[PDB]
């Protein structure tokens, strides 16, 4: 129908302009996030190496965070998007976390879930899992202090023995089109960084007390590192999803446009043949 | 018939898998291997105006691609590799060119594989 | 007769303002149908909110629809129609659920119809 | 001839359920033409996976196609055609890849064609 | 002619940008500048039924939007800032209107800037 | 006529490259429109530079333009434009102000017009 096709061409044209608008704005945010993250990359090297060197050099394993223990029960931290329209980003991290728990844990009680992102909480509310902590509505660019208090809650749950082992599941930014669903172990610190270059350190703070400061500061540092990669990878995923969406829409506009022109030329050859058919008879 | 009957259908499959792969982010090994042969076939089917190729020379260049000897050569060089092989066949490899014309038939595989490796030693790249 | 002096300034203001809301809802439906409603801004959300209510509140229970819909029917005087449509546009009645605005005559009735639903 | 008494209730229930999955995927096709399958949720994802399986398992190798493609042909008796669709519809063959479902006659042939790939 | 040329460029750079970016809360600072003057231009071109405007007054309101005097004013009151400006011009600015009708030409910039800046002080 | 039998091979190579250079710039144009010039990779800048000079050297001073302007105007033979564009595409003249290429004739005119600025 000529009237109907014209509506679709007009709708596809308008929605192509919005997909392009979200492609360009995602580019601007990605550029900033790589810059902001690279600003905390030097901070991360400084803190993580000095605290590792004092934790692993000139001393034994005498911290609950350093020492390995047999695992009575465990937790998972999974970090996901608030809004949608980013393609495969949420599914491929949820796919790894869901497959991992069921395959290697055989009791609901065995595992607990910490979640960042509305889509993660939604997936857990559907199906069925419990959630111990479920932070949401973070700003587009994260600050350290947002997860200062939330991390404080998580390290309290670990440090008092509620969970004996804890894993992070998040996306890692590698390339402009390729991003990698990955898992790392936040606690215990069964392994540690080693600069191999150390200097005499003050022996006045109690070693356990001195650690009491540096272990949580390392833990917070690791979690924030995951947010830097997570937010950067979310913005890139929306940008290609928007590039491909716009390219599909513009292709559909040329295909639809030709159907309209073929229909328009047939309607003008029918009306002229009916007119001339009556005129020839009379 | 023996050399190239599965080319028409296999080449349609590359056309779709290229279109998916450009928008695609990460591919697997069996998809990447198919993407490497497809590019060479498209450059082996490129010709130039007013220059026909005799049929015995066609079956020899297509035997290289289907059996995979052309996999070593970088892409831009494929057109020059094809002009050179035809010159070499003329100067050196006359016995292969006599058999295909009379019996419309392909020579012994050992002798053909020997000959294509012998050309590839003489060829140089970039 | 929709001219500022033929119907009055208060009437005309409300009438054209309704016509902006419903034209904005028409273009926005294309974006909702393909991309989804949650993707959009607070002002776009508030347009869709009000436009749904305005469009259903244009429906009415007639006496000749006594045969077609059971319910008896209503006559709304003009002064009342202007008051009510002004309240919808200013957001006073936005708490009520949208199904309450279908086939009702005066805005007073819409408040009670909602009470039966339990709001 | 598609009527419970003529075909038997097992054939009739299998044919109608196959035609219901295919109609849902002819409506999902308008949204997956643009966005891809990120927009789809839940039942939409499971329905598109099973529709892809069904649409390729309706394709066959013919004895008269031997003059075009080197494969041998296949004849599938009716009792066998119904059994295969039911296992596809239940979801018993969810793991196997879509390229193994093309140009075959019976469900046993899909399992060996998948095993050749190893995917 | 001098005033009308800029507007054709200004309305165009909004139609392209707006067709995508009106909703985006924050884009580049320029894109914000173009979008803001874009709305004001579509409120300066609006007019009422059966009320024609003489040419000298048209050139003055278009000079003010193009040169950025109307940025400070919000979009809703652009339809009134217009009216208050026409009153102020009649009572005080008789000298500027004398020249445009007779010489079809624009007066000295310093004097125009002085009159319009002074009215911007008066407006609330 | 833009096929190597009719135009000859030197002309065909020079022409295709000009089209390749301009199309790539049309892409980087939307990236430069959203974000800053510093952001481009170095190779991408080496294509921005050539494209701006190529776009301007296409512009020419007509003889009928002297009613709309105050400059004499020039005629260029096909061999002189083919030679000149080859020099720009080899980069021989990249030490030049951009506007030197505006509304000019032969490439040697750019040299002198540059001196005019200083």
């Amino acid at each position: 129908s000529l009237r109907d096709i014209k509506t679709r061409i007009n709708a596809t044209k308008k929605t192509s302009q919005i997909t392009k608008a979200m492609e360009m704005v995602s580019t601007s945010k990605l550029n900033r996030a790589e810059q902001n993250a690279k600003s905390f990359v030097p901070y991360m090297e400084k803190i993580q190496e000095v605290v590792a060197n004092v934790a692993l050099g000139a001393g034994g394993a005498s911290h609950p965070m350093l020492v390995s223990r047999p695992v009575k029960k465990t937790g998972y931290l999974v970090i996901t998007s608030d809004r949608g329209l980013a393609g495969a980003y949420n599914s491929n991290v949820l796919r790894l976390v869901y497959q991992t728990i069921q395959k290697r844990h055989a009791c609901p009680d065995e595992y607990a879930i910490i979640v960042i992102g509305r889509v993660g909480l939604s997936f857990f509310r559907k199906r069925n899992m419990p959630v111990i902590l479920d932070i949401t509505r973070l700003p587009d660019q994260p600050s350290f202090a947002d997860i200062k208090e939330i991390a404080r809650k998580t390290v309290g749950l670990f440090a008092d023995g509620t969970f004996d082992e804890l894993y992070m599941y998040y996306n890692h930014y590698v390339s402009a089109i390729q991003q990698e669903v990955t898992e790392r172990k936040l606690l215990p610190l069964t392994d540690l960084a080693e600069n191999k270059q150390r200097t005499v350190y003050e022996f006045e703070p109690s070693q356990e007390e001195c650690l009491d400061v540096l272990l949580p500061q390392y833990a917070e540092s690791l979690i924030y590192g995951a947010l830097l990669d997570a937010k950067a990878s979310e913005h890139a995923a929306r940008m290609t999803a928007m590039k491909n969406a716009t390219d599909n829409a513009n292709e559909l506009i040329r295909t639809l446009t030709l159907s309209y022109n073929r229909a328009r030329q047939a309607a003008i050859t029918q009306e002229i043949t009916e007119i001339v058919a009556g005129a020839n008879a009379l | 018939k023996k050399v190239a009957g599965t080319l028409r259908l296999d080449l349609a499959a590359y056309r779709e898998l290229e279109a998916f792969a450009q928008f695609g982010s990460d591919l697997d090994k069996a998809t990447q291997a198919k993407l490497a042969r497809g590019a060479r076939t498209v450059e082996v089917l490129k010709q130039d105006l007013h220059q026909p190729i005799p049929v015995e020379k066609q079956v020899l260049i297509i035997y290289a691609l289907t059996r995979g000897f052309l996999d070593d050569i970088p892409v831009e060089d494929v057109r020059r590799f094809e002009k050179e092989f035809y010159l070499f066949l003329d100067q050196n490899g006359q016995h292969l060119l006599e058999h295909i014309r009379t019996t419309k038939d392909l020579p012994n595989e050992d002798d053909l594989n020997k000959a294509i490796e012998a050309f590839k030693k003489t060829f140089v790249v970039s | 007769a929709l001219a500022p002096e033929i119907v009055g300034e208060e009437h005309y203001q409300v009438a054209r303002k309704v016509q902006q809301t419903l034209q904005r809802y028409k273009e926005l439906q294309d974006i909702i149908a393909i991309l989804g409603m949650d993707e959009l801004s607070d002002e776009d959300k508030l347009v869709v909110h009000r436009a749904r209510r305005i469009q259903f509140f244009l429906s009415q229970n007639f006496h000749v629809a006594e045969q077609f819909t059971g319910q008896p029917g209503s006559y709304v005087p003009v002064k009342e129609t202007v008051r009510g449509f002004k309240e919808i546009l200013e957001g006073k009645y936005d708490h009520l659920p949208e199904d309450a605005f279908r086939l009702v005559g005066r805005i007073e009735e819409v408040v009670e119809k909602a009470k039966a639903m339990g709001v």
